[PDB]
């Protein structure tokens, strides 16, 4: 029943390539990667990426689970290959991970883009709410993924996704690197990151930092400054931020223990309520400075919508198999909220029941372990696109092949 | 009891450690190599006969090949054996870093069909590594001899999501010393000759000054010249190589093959590691292979890993005196451990479900 | 606020299913082995504390149970309890 | 049959590399142990 | 002297009371339950070689009739339903194994007008039944229950008035209970 | 850790081992029960019932009845010579009694 498969995960954020049937993925590094024309370079493991190196360039290859640059996306995909991988690609059948709301254009593309170029003996294209639930154990459920660029809402019908019952909000990591970026800005916390320091000191709490800057720093752009501020700002928000277990009161927030935190030049300060009234904004959107818009739903406004805009005879079942995912998730008293919020709001008529995938692993890798295990079954051997498929029936067979 | 019975196998890119287990030390290594005719031989005898002979390591950075070379390495190390191999064989093999399926698969495959043992365990060499002292995680730097890992195994299970790995420090090294050797006037240009500036590892591995140690050495070059020992007897103060490549581990950018620095590389996969774990990341960085015997290391680390890491969680560095030999240590300890009987997977189960067992 | 009352009605039924797969028990008949199961239960732990007091012994083992069992059981019935504990003590000890 | 599989294996395997770590952990202790035993012997023989 | 020699307590218990041949390989093999002969690997024995493929018995597509041009001219004719809608509806319904909740959002919205849940399975079980209805002799699916389409407009809109009244479900639960008292009371 | 095994499963019995074993450790028996004591009264139990049943089931089956009630218990337990001893002094509710008529008593 098991074959030595490739399962891909590309999401905006992090890219999770391994083999199917592993209860992890074989690599997991950074999406957000620079560029170099040494022509066009890019890398894998972070470690041939947070280099100093001469004239670093701007680059996006996939934004909101989609791929915006076919050229550095093809680059990606021959470094995992023979960098980590170390495999040929048509000794491997390909499942990968795609957005729900990704076109057939796209799809078709990175179909053929996968038979022409690597040669791989199966392809298989799969939506990331399908795999979570595969993965969580439910063929029909709402996933909430809240990712860097997006919190979404779908709803999976017997393994098959509802566009029509799909809903996202633009509040993510994204929305949370810009709060803490504003925070910083508010309470004058310069932001240096790991680069640009070549020495420190301990200074006291809340006093100027003590730092040296390196002397022979490279040309790097300022792309690249961005993204090594971003990765600074996304540990602060791992190691500070928590959600509010009710509706953020100024007054509760004020009587928390604040959490001790060092930026990397060495400045070290006590965090209050700035680092809980940022999350909020996640769930509440009308308290937050800069965002004077109303439309904008939060994660549980999302999944109210998402479960009221499907048929009335299935909510029950959405309501019962509410699964969340992504890495925003893994904010503290996150999940708690948002249970306390959906009890709250949802009809006691019907049950609510989140699972308690509470994991890093669990979390961050939904979408790779549902793919992994969805590839490691004997049914699914039957559903792989094969070169003979795609060569008789070209890229559009893709649509009737896999929905 | 496969608990006393143990035996251990690692290939290593520069020196398999085929020796037996159950002792705190290996017994007959050798340089690991396969040669072949040019238009079979292994280990001292091929490095002997390298002038007629097409030598090949089956090691590419932890990859191997599965049908003609890899038995030819194990038939060298079956002397650990009590020539009786067929019928005294629990024994753990080598175990690439990551890549588990594939190669774990293949390789159980052949050591049951050539063996069929009633004792086989597969865990990769980072565990082994941690296992010589004992903790909760470790970000073993394993620099020996072919790659670099950060493998931060918690609580023994080695989380793949932030292993790292590094290439620029393996064979290459050898290759730029070579040509710094050149730069002097020694000019070497293939291995049979620059055998001997492999060895030069011995003494010339202390670096102080990451940033201007060669410089200031250069400035001030006295007490601080081995002299390495030529054969012609040329004991030319040898003051530069001294520090040039020694810090290539932490400067890949010294060599001309970019990537993070060995102790900004670690400092990423702490990071990447969670939150909660990194503080015991940072308390139980260990240091173990062949190239962390360069007694500046531990400094060095220790230095940069104060300066990257914040001023709350300390770098409380430990590097065994053994470290040259603390991976082959840990996993002869992980065999020949006592109630660990239940953990081996034998020819009853293999007959029921061969490779596709746990792999 | 539940107040919920532990039984021996799940094992009683295991046992009765697996020596006669098509007959069954009703309420009243379950009670009855219940009581059953706890008099005699009662009845043993009685005899092997006993013995252990006896021997000046503050701890109950195995082997009092075993002569508890041999002194409470009559006849045929006595040797049979005896060789399913013996057998079933060393399928334990023997990590299975 | 198969999702809970990989659920249970991942605790059971987290379980057991857990185990196996931990029996390290003793087995140094026994080492030092092992030294507190000879030292034991010695004992004996001076009772002895 | 004391035989012993085995387990503590099973001790005192007793006493007391007085040729290799069959290599894995990775072999290629064929599922016959593909159409296309999409050749795979897997791990087998040295005993199953070329042997079928053993789940290939999980191939029972859902089962759904197949309507001919001249049939379709003939019988399964419709005002409100052209062809082009009509084999698209049947198409969803093979690929996504007959579950009209998914249908629904699978339907071409952009080449057809909108449709609820209701209509469509109206449509195809009105259509199987058509299908069958020409002749007796047909054995295979000859009364389809064609299930009810006004009725369940009703339960879905006096549920769908349920589903969304916040204050109303505390509202009617205290009314009822407050109804139980005094009947109760009355009885 | 590892999958957890209940010593009922281990040992190879129905009752609960670890039920037992509370019983005896909380109760007047003893200070402190050994792991072995609880198995050994599990089984002993175990097998009394599994007897005692099946006299029960072989009444009801002759009594031409799916159930077995207090009368199959009460008949068995009074028909087997070793049960009768052991539950001699005991009552046993809804079971009656067995049709032992004196010969003395018979039509003459
Ligand atoms: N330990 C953590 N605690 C809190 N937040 C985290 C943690 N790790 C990652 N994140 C957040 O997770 C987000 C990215 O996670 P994730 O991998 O789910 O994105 P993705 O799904 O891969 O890509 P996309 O979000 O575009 O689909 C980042 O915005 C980051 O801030
Ligand atoms: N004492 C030492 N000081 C410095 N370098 C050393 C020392 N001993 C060995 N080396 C270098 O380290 C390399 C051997 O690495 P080591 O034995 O630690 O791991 P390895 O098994 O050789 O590598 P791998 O594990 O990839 O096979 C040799 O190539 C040698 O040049």
């Amino acid at each position: 029943d098991e074959v030595g498969a490739l399962v891909f995960d590309i999401g905006s954020y992090t890219v999770r390539a391994g083999y199917a049937g592993e209860d992890c993925p074989k690599v997991d590094f950074p999406t957000a990667i620079g560029m170099v024309v040494e022509g066009p370079t890019y890398y894998i493991d972070t470690n041939a990426l947070r280099v100093p190196r001469e004239n670093m360039e701007a680059i996006s290859p996939l934004k909101n689970g989609m791929v915006e640059d076919w050229d550095s996306f093809q680059a990606i995909l021959d470094h995992t290959y023979k960098m980590h991988v170390k495999s040929e690609a048509s000794l491997h059948p390909v499942l990968m991970s795609e957005a729900p709301w990704n076109t057939r254009a796209k799809r078709e593309k990175l179909t053929e883009l996968m038979f022409e170029h690597y040669n791989i003996p199966a392809f298989f294209l799969c939506k990331t709410a399908v795999l979570t639930a595969f993965a969580n154990g439910r063929s029909t459920g709402l996933i909430l993924d809240s990712g860097a660029t997006h919190t979404t809402a779908i709803p999976v019908h017997d393994g098959y996704v509802l566009q029509q019952g799909i809903v996202k909000s633009p509040l993510a990591g994204d929305f949370i690197t810009m709060q803490c970026r504003e925070l910083f800005q508010e309470m004058n916390i310069e932001l240096v990151p790991p680069y640009m320091i070549a020495s420190k000191e301990a200074v006291r709490e809340g006093s100027p930092a003590n730092w040296k800057r390196k002397e022979k720093l490279p040309q790097v752009t300022r792309s690249w400054h961005n993204y090594m501020c971003n990765c600074v700002i996304q540990d602060f928000q791992a190691s500070v931020l928590q959600v509010s277990d009710s509706t953020y009161d100024e007054q509760v927030a004020a009587q928390m223990p604040t959490v001790h935190y060092e930026f990397p030049n060495g400045y070290n300060c006590d965090f209050g309520a700035e680092r809980l009234k940022i999350p909020e904004g996640l769930f509440d959107p009308s308290n937050v400075k800069g965002l004077s818009g109303n439309t904008m739903l939060g994660v549980s406004h999302v999944v109210t919508t998402s479960v009221g805009m499907c048929d009335i005879d299935i909510r029950p079942g959405l309501y019962g198999s509410v699964i969340v995912a992504g890495g925003n998730t893994l904010i503290q008293s996150f999940t708690d909220r948002l249970n306390r919020e959906l009890s709250q709001k949802t009809p006691p008529s019907m049950r609510l029941k989140l699972i308690a995938n509470n994991t890093t692993v669990e979390r961050r890798f939904s979408s790779w372990i549902g793919g992994s295990i969805l590839a490691s079954l004997g049914t699914f051997q039957q559903m792989w696109i094969s070169k003979q498929e795609y060569e008789e029936g070209g890229k559009q067979c893709v649509e009737r092949k896999c929905p | 009891d496969d608990d006393i019975a143990a035996l251990v196998v690692d290939n290593g890119s520069g020196m398999c450690k085929a020796g037996f287990a159950g002792d705190d030390a290996p017994r007959a290594v050798f340089p690991s190599i396969v040669g072949r005719p040019r238009h079979s031989y292994v280990g001292d005898e091929a490095q002997s006969k390298r002038g007629i002979l097409t030598l090949k390591y089956p090691i590419e950075h932890g990859i191997v090949t599965n049908w003609d070379d890899m038995e030819k390495i194990w038939h060298h190390t079956f002397y650990n054996e009590l020539r009786v191999a067929p019928e005294e064989h629990p024994v753990l093999l080598t175990e690439a870093p990551l890549n588990p399926k594939a190669n774990r698969e293949k390789m159980t495959q052949i050591m049951f069909e050539t063996f069929n043992t009633p004792a086989m365990y597969v865990a990769i060499q980072a565990v082994l590594s941690l296992y010589a002292s004992g903790r909760t995680t470790g970000i073993v730097m394993d620099s020996g001899d072919g790659v670099t890992h950060t493998v931060p195994i918690y609580e023994g299970y080695a989380l793949p999501h932030a292993i790292l790995r590094l290439d620029l420090a393996g064979r290459d090294l050898t290759d730029y010393l070579m040509k710094i050797l050149t730069e002097r006037g020694y000019s070497f240009t293939t291995t049979a000759e620059r055998e001997i500036v492999r060895d030069i590892k011995e003494k010339l591995c202390y670096v102080a000054l990451d940033f201007e140690q060669e410089m200031a050495t250069a400035a001030s070059s006295s007490s601080l010249e081995k002299s390495y020992e030529l054969p012609d007897g040329q004991v030319i103060t040898i003051g530069n190589e001294r520090f040039r490549c020694p810090e290539a581990l932490f400067q890949p950018s010294f060599l001309g093959m970019e990537s993070c620095g060995i102790h900004e590389t670690t400092f990423n996969s702490i990071m990447k590691c969670d939150v909660d774990i990194r503080k015991d990341l940072y308390a139980n960085t260990v240091l173990s292979g062949g190239t962390t015997m360069y007694p500046g290391i531990a400094d060095r680390m220790q230095k940069e890993i104060t300066a990257l890491a914040p001023s709350t969680m300390k770098i409380k560095i430990i590097a065994p005196p053994e470290r040259k030999y603390s991976v082959w240590i840990g996993g002869s300890i992980l065999a020949s451990l006592s109630t660990f009987q239940q953990m081996w997977i034998s020819k009853q189960e293999y007959d029921e479900s061969g490779p596709s067992i746990v792999h | 606020k539940r107040s919920r009352k532990e039984s021996y009605s799940v094992y009683v039924y295991k046992v009765l299913k697996q020596v006669h797969p098509d007959t069954g028990i009703s309420s009243k008949a379950m009670g009855i082995m219940n009581s059953f199961v706890n008099d005699i239960f009662e009845r043993i732990a009685g005899e092997a504390s006993r013995l252990a007091h006896y021997n000046k012994r503050s701890t109950i083992t195995s082997r009092e149970i075993q002569t508890a069992v041999r002194l409470l059981l009559p006849g045929e019935l006595a040797k049979h309890a005896v060789s399913e504990g013996t057998k079933a003590v060393t399928k334990y000890t023997s990590s299975k | 049959w198969l999702s809970a599989d990989f659920a249970q294996e991942r605790r059971w395997k987290r379980g057991v590399a857990r185990k196996v770590v931990r029996m390290v952990i003793r087995h140094h202790e026994e080492q030092r142990q092992k030294e507190e035993r000879a030292r034991r012997e010695e004992q004996a023989k001076l009772r002895r | 002297k004391r035989p012993e020699g085995m387990h503590r307590e099973v001790y005192a218990l007793l006493y007391s009371d007085k040729k290799k041949v069959r290599p894995w390989k990775w072999m290629p093999f064929t599922n016959p339950a593909r159409k296309d002969g999409a050749m795979f690997f897997h791990w087998r024995r040295a005993a199953e070689e070329g042997k079928d493929y053993p789940f290939a018995r999980f191939n029972k597509t859902v089962q759904v009739p197949v309507y001919s041009e001249q049939e379709y001219q003939l019988y399964l004719h419709d005002d409100a339903w052209t062809k082009a809608e009509t084999d698209h509806l049947f198409d969803l319904s093979r690929r996504f194994d007959l579950r009209f909740v998914v249908i629904h959002d699978r339907y071409d919205h952009q080449q057809f007008k909108k449709r609820s849940v209701e209509d469509l399975k109206e449509r195809y079980y009105h259509i199987c039944a058509k299908l069958a209805n020409v002749r007796a002799v047909p054995g295979t699916d000859l009364k389809i229950p064609v299930f009810d389409a006004g009725h369940e407009r009703r339960r879905k809109e006096q549920l769908e008035r349920l589903y969304n009244r916040t204050p109303e479900q505390v509202a009617e639960e205290e009314y009822l209970l407050q109804e139980l008292r005094k009947i109760e009371a009355r009885k | 850790r590892a999958k957890a095994k209940s010593r009922s499963s281990r040992a190879g019995l129905q009752f609960p081992v670890g039920r037992v074993h509370r019983l005896l450790r909380k109760g007047n028996y003893a200070e402190r029960v050994g792991a072995g004591a609880p198995v050994y009264l599990a089984a002993v139990l175990e097998y009394l019932t599994a007897e005692i049943l099946e006299l029960a089931g072989n009444a009801a089956r002759d009594n031409k009845k799916t159930r077995i009630i207090p009368r199959h218990l009460q008949l068995a337990i009074r028909n087997d010579e070793e049960l009768n001893k052991l539950l001699g002094r005991v009552t046993i509710a809804q079971g009656g009694v067995l049709p032992n008529i004196q010969a003395v008593l018979l039509p003459k």
